[PDB]
């Protein structure tokens, strides 16, 4: 069955600018190659079909090229809604396959993230458990390091974090930083600190409270 | 206005068979074939139905594994998935051939595993924090399976609002919610996060107080 690659993962472009997606067949697919756009929970849409054609209804900014095993999508002045992941797809022969898909990434200007840090809930200790929940919000770029801190020492055992796709409205990104101990565990120690690494600061953006206020 | 429309998320155990419909409207039922697609967190093709004749073609790695019909009668095409295990759970869509015109999916979880609500933990900020503006959140915790939706003062707070995507341990999930709203109007007014787990029909509400 025939490989179709998606070399790039991701691809990152400025709102107006022109980017192009690129797909590569393992053997020879004619042009029976097709593109499609999908965002978060929804259905895959239409872009391209016989590998140049616009689907009725795209817009004229997308198009595409190419014959046999090299294919390419382009988006002329990338819109916010073009946010999305991109996939390829040959049907020149069963069974039909897929590229893994490209992301798109949109460019914006650097943003530091809202930092708020949570001790455990009230309700949450009376189960005997303990998860201090820090967010960081709405920063660019995508890179951020965070670091928990228990009276001064940093602690990895037990941490979750969980990151946002890129927001389609304003291009920034935020992400949940949990840490679960038990109740006791929590009761034993003071000073809770989140702090993030970003590139928006030289300088660590710390938040933190004492249990013992 | 072509409009396919399948059938809910469906959480079953291994070795389990599971039946999923796409209810096509607003064509021709018997001068279009529909074609299956799985989505696991790529894509890849399953096979197609076309009801006007009746051919069916599977995908090989498909055939002993998914069985397509159609009731004419009733616009609906139908897949079966036998024998199943942990790589079937994914997003099934169903897609007329040539026409841009999909379901919305329907997403299998094949787990031995119990479904369990959520517990919901109001995140308020400690007693001695802070300026004109206020991060409140839910922590959304031990929950299967997926999903929940998360909405603050039922959907009247929409803005800087953050739902995190979930994360698995122990056959349970649990998530976070943030939402940032201004100082003035909480704790002096209400502020409530409405958690909803479909598989267990629950939806719970928790007031975000100070503490
Ligand atoms: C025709 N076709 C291959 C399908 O319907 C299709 C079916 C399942 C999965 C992807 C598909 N791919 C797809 O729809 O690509 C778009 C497309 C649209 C029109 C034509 C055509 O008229 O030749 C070809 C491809």
């Amino acid at each position: 069955d025939i490989v179709m690659t998606q070399s790039q993962k991701f691809m990152s472009t400025s709102l107006g600018n022109r980017v192009s997606v690129t797909c590569k067949a393992s053997q020879n697919v004619g042009t029976n190659v097709a593109w499609f756009q999908q965002k978060p929970g929804q259905s895959p849409k239409t872009l391209i079909y016989s590998a140049s054609y616009r689907y009725s209804g795209v817009p004229d900014r997308f198009t595409g090229s190419g014959s046999g095993t090299d294919f390419t999508l382009t988006i002329n002045n990338v819109q916010s809604e073009d946010l999305a992941e991109y996939f390829c797809q040959q049907y020149n022969s069963y069974p039909y396959t897929f590229g893994g898909g490209t992301k798109l990434e949109i460019k914006r200007a650097d943003a530091a993230p809202t930092v708020s840090i949570f001790p455990p809930s009230s309700e949450q200790l009376t189960g005997g458990g303990a998860s201090v929940v820090c967010f960081l919000n709405n920063f660019y770029p995508k890179d951020i390091n965070v670091k928990w801190k228990i009276d001064g020492s940093e602690r990895q055992n037990g941490v979750l974090n969980s990151w946002t796709d890129q927001d389609s409205k304003d291009s920034t990104y935020s992400m949940s930083s949990t840490l679960t101990l038990t109740k006791d565990e929590y009761e034993r120690h003071n000073s809770y600190t989140c702090e993030a690494t970003h590139k928006t600061s030289t300088s660590p953006i710390v938040k933190s409270f004492n249990r013992n206020e | 206005q072509v409009q396919l429309q399948q059938s809910d998320a469906e959480l079953v155990k291994p070795g389990a068979s599971v039946k999923i419909s796409c209810k096509a409207s607003g064509y021709t039922f018997t001068d279009h074939a529909i074609h299956w697609v799985k989505q696991k967190p790529g894509l890849e093709w399953i096979g197609y139905i076309s009801p006007g004749n009746g051919d069916i073609k599977y995908n090989e790695k498909f055939k002993g594994k998914a069985t397509l019909t159609a009731d004419k009668s009733s616009s609906t095409a139908y897949m079966q998935l036998n024998s199943l295990t942990s790589e079937d759970s994914a997003v099934y869509f169903c897609k007329m051939e040539y026409l841009d015109y999909w379901g919305q999916g329907t997403t299998l979880t094949v787990s031995s595993g119990g479904t369990t609500p959520p517990s919901v933990y109001p995140l308020a900020p400690g007693s001695a924090a802070q300026t004109n503006s206020v991060t409140l959140g839910c922590l959304v915790k031990g929950y299967f399976p997926e999903p929940v939706t998360v909405t603050w003062n039922s959907g009247s707070l929409s803005s800087g609002v953050h739902t995190f995507p979930a994360v698995l341990q122990s056959d349970l999930y649990t998530l976070s919610s943030s939402v940032t709203v201004p100082s003035s109007t909480w704790p002096s007014q209400s502020v409530t996060c409405n958690v909803a787990h479909p598989a267990s029909s629950t939806a719970v509400d928790k007031k975000i107080a100070p503490a």
